[PDB]
């Protein structure tokens, strides 16, 4: 799991690794993500891949 | 191309010696430039 997030020429990057086993759809369940990394810079992406 | 009455070679080769005296020596000169954008400080000492 990723969440890009930009506040305040502040990039957070939080993470989380589940083992996850469910079919199709995202799961009922409750995870909270932990930053690993906070990087200040300012940046202006427009793309990704 | 060639060196002549009015021209010479711009590089002169350096003569360094291990005994040559002060001044003809070899002197390590490392600039240090340093930018100080709106982005925090990142190579310093610690606080203390």
């Amino acid at each position: 799991e990723f969440v890009f997030k930009n506040i305040d020429g502040y990039f957070k990057i939080y993470s989380k690794h589940t083992p996850i086993n469910l079919v199709r759809d995202l799961p009922q369940g409750f995870s909270a993500l932990e930053p690993l990394v906070d990087l200040p810079i300012g940046i202006n992406i427009t793309r990704f891949q | 191309g060639v060196e002549g009455f009015n021209c010479y070679f711009p590089l002169q080769s350096y003569g360094f010696q291990p005994t040559n005296g002060v001044g003809y020596q070899p002197y390590r000169v490392v600039v240090l430039s340093f930018e100080l954008l709106h982005a925090p400080a990142t190579v310093c000492g610690p606080k203390k």
